[PDB]
Parts: structure tokens; C-alpha cells; sequence
């Protein structure tokens, strides 16, 4: 249905000796298809999707110099708000930051999104209009004076609303044959005797994509909360993703009780008993 | 900030079958960590994990994983230390989670 | 396709 595109730029202060250490990755959906690490060898934007290698040498050349000058942005700004902050030489500081968009399914513009944190916490982040500026305090509002007089959300809803879907839609036809692929959970229950009159029954999805799915358990059709454990989806490692929701049961009860499974990847909810 | 803590393996367990460990580690802030994979106690020495990414919240996340071949006697864990953390984290590998 | 003035 919609995709969206976002890079995810991180950078930590090393205090002790050298430059900051500096990481950049990119996603389409859940998939992972660049990186960039400033203590790699390559000093390139790297790809990691096979549906990216094809992209030619001034692909690779004009990210390189983007996530290069990002790098060397955040380390300015390291010292600018170790300032604003009042902060010490001697500790380690970091400056993340998101952005990117999401498409419709007929590939038009939906949304634009970026948005920055330092230490972890929301420092300045652009509206939803791509106009304005949110400052979380008053570092974060010294900077929104700045760029408001700098043209800097213009140029930010340009990229956003142009580039960046442009990008989006050639990627996801390229890499059609697995980023508009949807793969359906593989589900099962495992049963788990805690004493000799009660189990737990555990409701598992392995292997799908995308990430996004909804385990839930029924005692005799009403939803069940109470006695069940779900766990955060992760990551299988081969890009695919798992999860499973547990509930403890008196023994001999457990056809009362139904999982039910909800992804983009199954037409219709999937319900499983013991 | 936290480091939260799963450790599974990649494809349900059977003994003797070749697979792959995972420690996911998950929201954790500031993003030096410390991770480990071990065997017995001890700790296993090709181990990679994924680039650094994070959450809407600002907490990092990172895949650490290593092959390995799940066994009647064999004990995986993963041992986790961060600033947040006053002793390393072990959290042993059940095949039921 | 990646993309920024100081803070
Ligand atoms: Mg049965
Ligand atoms: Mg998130
Ligand atoms: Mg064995």
C-alpha cells in the first residue's frame, strides 16, 4: 500500500581523541539499502539491498559527499550546543536525526518528516505543513531564529516533496520484486506446562515482512489481557522480522482460547488454537 | 535509559542443526554499549551486528548475531553492559522465547 | 537518495 524512505543519522562525540564518530542509514519501508560509518575503510555510502548495486558512480559519489558534509555539519554543531547547553569538554555528546516520506499506493506524496534530537531528546524538529519549526527550548530556539531567516524549511519541503518521493518511486520499482512483496507470517503454537494444572500456551509469527502486525489472544471470542506476555517484534537477521504473544492457562482449557494474527500479508486474520 | 534484551535464534531450534544467535538490544540511550555472545560462560569471537539505527522515541537499537548449533548440554546467553547498567546483563537463550 | 545548514 504506502512506503515511506528515511535516513537516520547519528552522531557521537569522542571527547578523548579525533573527530566524532559519525553513522548514516537509509530504509525503504523496513528494508535496509545504504550505510554510511565513518570508521569503515570504504569513507563511501555503501549499499546493503541488491536492488540499489545497480545505481552508477555519481549515485554513489553524491551521497558519499552529502553524508560527508552532514558529518562534518554535526560536528560544528557538537560544539555549538556544548555551548548552548553550558557543557564540559570532557563528556561525550550526540546529535541524531530522522527525516524522510511516505507515499500513497498510485506513488503520490502523503507526508514529510525531519526532525533532530540532541542527548536523546527532541532538540528541533519541522512541522507537518514543512514550513515551520518546532523548538523544543530556548538552545533549540536560538537555531529556529537562525533558519528562519535562512530560507532552511524551504529548501527542506523541496527535497521532501520532490527528491525525495522521486527517489522513493524508483527504488520501489526497482526493487519490486521484494519491497512490494509482502510475506505472510508463518505462525504455530508451542505449549508449556508451568505446574501439573496450568501451561502456557505461545502464539508465534516468524519470518514476515513488514514489521508491522497484531497478535492477539481470545478466551471463549472476547479479548484476553489478562495472564499474557507479548514481546517486541524483532528482527530474524535475514531481514525478515518475529513475534509472538504468550498466555498462562488452567490445563484442560486451552480450546477456549484462540491467537489471532493480523498482517498486510494475509488477506484474512489468521486464527490458530492449541 | 535502559537497554531492553531478547535473545532467540533466527530459525526454530533443533539440536545439532545448524543456526544463527541473536541479542537484539533495543531502547538504550546514550549509544555506547556493550555486547556479547557467549558459550558456557565464555565468549563466542565472530560476532557482528547490525549499522546503528533508532526509534521515533531517540533510543538505539542494534541485531548482535553469530552461527551457532543449539545442543542437550551447550548454555548461550547474552552478556550486556551499558552506563545505565550498575553490573553486565546476562540473559541466557531459551529455545521456548 | 541522501541530503544542511549548522545548528
Ligand atoms: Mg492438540
Ligand atoms: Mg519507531
Ligand atoms: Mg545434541
Amino acid at each position: 500500500g504506502s512506503h515511506s524512505m528515511r535516513y537516520f543519522y547519528t552522531s557521537v562525540s569522542r571527547p578523548g581523541r579525533g573527530e566524532p564518530r559519525f553513522i548514516a542509514v537509509g530504509y525503504v519501508d523496513d528494508t535496509q539499502f545504504v550505510r554510511f560509518d565513518s570508521d569503515a575503510a570504504s569513507q563511501r555510502m555503501e549499499p546493503r539491498a541488491p536492488w540499489i548495486e545497480q545505481e552508477g558512480p555519481e549515485y554513489w559519489d553524491r551521497n558519499t559527499r552529502n553524508v560527508k558534509a552532514q558529518s562534518q555539519t554535526d560536528r560544528v554543531d557538537l560544539g555549538t550546543l556544548r555551548g548552548y547547553y553550558n557543557q564540559s569538554e570532557a563528556g561525550s555528546h550526540t546529535i541524531q536525526m530522522m527525516y524522510g516520506c511516505d507515499v500513497g499506493s498510485d506513488g503520490r506524496f502523503l507526508r514529510g518528516y525531519r526532525q533532530d534530537a540532541y542527548d536523546g531528546k527532541d532538540y528541533i524538529a519541522l512541522k507537518e505543513d514543512l514550513r515551520s519549526w518546532t523548538a523544543a527550548d530556548m538552545a533549540a530556539q536560538t537555531t529556529k531564529h537562525k533558519w528562519e531567516a535562512a530560507h532552511v524549511a524551504e529548501q527542506w519541503r523541496a527535497y521532501l516533496e520532490g527528491t525525495c518521493v522521486e527517489w522513493l518511486r524508483r527504488y520501489l520499482e526497482n526493487g519490486k520484486e521484494t519491497l512490494q512483496r509482502t510475506d505472510a507470517p508463518k505462525t504455530h503454537m508451542t505449549h508449556h506446562a508451568v505446574s501439573d494444572h496450568e501451561a502456557t500456551l505461545r502464539c508465534w509469527a516468524l519470518s514476515f515482512y513488514p514489521a508491522e502486525i497484531t497478535l492477539t489472544w481470545q478466551r471463549d471470542g472476547e479479548d484476553q489481557t489478562q495472564d499474557t506476555e507479548l514481546v517486541e517484534t524483532r528482527p530474524a537477521g535475514d531481514g525478515t522480522f518475529q513475534k509472538w504473544v504468550a498466555v498462562v492457562v488452567p490445563s484442560g482449557q486451552e480450546q477456549r482460547y484462540t491467537c489471532h494474527v493480523q498482517h498486510e500479508g494475509l488477506p484474512k486474520p489468521l486464527t490458530l488454537r492449541w | 535509559r535502559t537497554p531492553k534484551i531478547q535473545v532467540y535464534s533466527r530459525h526454530p531450534a533443533e539440536n545439532g542443526k545448524s543456526n544463527f544467535l541473536n541479542c537484539y538490544v533495543s531502547g538504550f540511550h546514550p549509544s555506547d554499549i556493550e555486547v556479547d555472545l557467549l558459550k558456557n560462560g565464555e565468549r563466542i569471537e565472530k560476532v557482528e551486528h547490525s549499522d546503528l539505527s533508532f526509534s521515533k522515541d531517540w533510543s538505539f537499537y542494534l541485531l548482535y548475531y553469530t552461527e551457532f548449533t543449539p545442543t542437550e548440554k551447550d548454555e548461550y546467553a547474552c552478556r550486556v553492559n551499558h552506563v545505565t547498567l550498575s553490573q553486565p546483563k546476562i540473559v541466557k537463550w531459551d529455545r521456548d522465547m | 537518495d541522501a541530503t544542511a545548514l549548522v545548528r
